[PDB]
């Protein structure tokens, strides 16, 4: 009984812009439909209930409309902290089905990454492993590329990247690239460098350090 | 005010079962259903079931019946969720939730949520992290903590006991080919502070009852 279909699954808009999320039901359920926000690393939080009622304490830019089988969540003036997954839910009776969820991203102005490189700690070398880290800080858009060089030999198969969620204040990304080597390999070679390509950079930016100094 | 507090993150092997607890406070526990919701790795919220604490009556989503037992202890205001025949696909954050506290019918939207409980399905043993410093080089300076070789997720990193937050980036954990997690936490600060300001990162890994503090000095 009653399937819930949420669209779009993904969305991208600017600050102060108006966006709309859609919840279609396969059948009427008396408008007992709630809207939840789930922000990165947070528990869900209700925005709207009874199709169109704004929960107390929820910002005014949130509004629900619709009835029968067609429902809408509107954000009339998008803010950075609205980066989240949005969910529709029926609560007329069991089952309390959730929608598939709609992920919202902030489109902002292009920004180049600030690049920092971190040698392995003396401490770590005793484990037999060396972790070289490359931080790409505060960039947009999300697409970036990191290439490791050890004495100018490009590296492959021995590194991992991790991206932060879009910052809820400046809408930028950060990325970490870890190069993992044996202690023998790390003390074999001298010059450790990461080369960053991003659409806000005219040419690749390299950061390097010399082992020892 | 109303609060739901759940048990800590947990690891259980394939086919092993797990029991999660949800202690309630700030209202009459027996007069309202406890609902259970889950978020699998790369999935949306999934309603699992409901339980009445007065009667012990239960109802489950088709995907979950014959897999879930909802119980309670009314004397300590606790609800429990038992899940059997654990598979790779059952790795998820599990939430308990309750309705808004009101007399009237038709307010069974989930106003209140437990903090959540990460449940990890794997035969890998538990391990506390090693924390290594990411020392500032050579203005704006970047420094951080490498939290390496822990299992399962999650860890919490804070800076100067929550004192420092503006400029903090904690990366999502990445599972290495070793079968253990690693993440980094970094922070951009004024250069002129490395001489006077103390920068400590606090790493809590609760599945191993591990608490490490690393001082980050310029090398
Ligand atoms: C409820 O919990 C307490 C332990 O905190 C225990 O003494 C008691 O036997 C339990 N009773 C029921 C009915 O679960």
């Amino acid at each position: 009984d009653i399937q819930l279909t949420q669209s779009p699954s993904s969305l991208s808009a600017s600050v102060g812009d108006s966006v709309t999320i859609t919840c279609r039901a396969s059948q009427g359920f008396g408008n007992y439909l709630a809207w939840y926000q789930q922000r990165p690393g947070k528990v869900p939080e209700v925005l709207i209930y009874a199709a169109t009622t704004l929960q107390s304490g929820v910002p005014s830019r949130f509004s629900g409309s619709g009835s029968g089988t067609d429902f809408t969540l509107t954000i009339s003036s998008l803010q950075p902290e609205d980066v989240a997954t949005y969910y529709c839910q029926k609560y007329n009776s069991a089952p309390f089905t959730f929608g598939q969820g709609t992920r919202l991203e902030i489109k902002r102005t292009v920004a180049a990454p600030s690049v920092f490189i971190f040698p392995p700690s003396d401490e770590q070398l005793k484990s037999g492993t060396a972790s070289v880290v490359c931080l790409l800080n505060n960039f947009y858009p999300r697409e970036a590329k990191v290439q490791w060089k050890v004495d100018n030999a490009l590296q492959s198969g021995n590194s991992q990247e991790s991206v932060t969620e879009q910052d809820s204040k400046d809408s930028t990304y950060s990325l970490s690239s870890t190069l993992t080597l044996s202690k023998a390999d790390y003390e074999k070679h001298k010059v450790y460098a990461c080369e960053v390509t991003h659409q806000g950079l005219s040419s690749p930016v390299t950061k390097s350090f010399n082992r020892g100094e | 005010q109303v609060q739901l507090v759940q048990s800590g993150a947990e690891v259980q092997k394939p086919g092993a079962s797990v029991k999660v607890s949800c202690k309630a406070s700030g209202y009459t526990f027996a007069s309202y259903d406890i609902n259970w919701v889950r978020q699998a790795t790369g999935q949306g919220l999934e309603w699992m079931g409901w339980m009445n604490p007065k009667t012990g009556n239960t109802g489950y989503a088709q995907k979950f019946q014959g897999r879930v037992t909802l119980t309670r202890n009314t004397s300590i205001s606790t609800a429990y969720m038992e899940l059997t025949s654990l598979r790779s696909e059952d790795t998820a954050v599990y939430y308990c939730a309750t309705y808004r506290i009101i007399a009237a019918v038709g307010y069974r939207y989930f106003q209140y949520w437990g903090q959540g409980t990460l449940v990890t399905v794997s035969s890998a043993s538990t391990k506390g992290p090693s924390v290594f410093p990411l020392a500032p080089s050579s203005g704006t300076a970047a420094l951080g903590c490498l939290v390496k070789d822990y299992f399962p997720e999650p860890v919490t990193v804070s800076w100067n006991s929550g004192a420092l937050t503006s400029g903090v980036h904690t990366f999502p954990a990445v599972l290495q080919s070793s079968g253990l997690y690693s993440l980094s936490s970094v922070v951009t600060v004024p250069s002129s502070s490395l001489g006077t300001q103390t920068y400590i990162c606090n790493v809590n890994h609760k599945p191993s009852n591990t608490k490490v503090d690393k001082r980050v000095e310029p090398k």
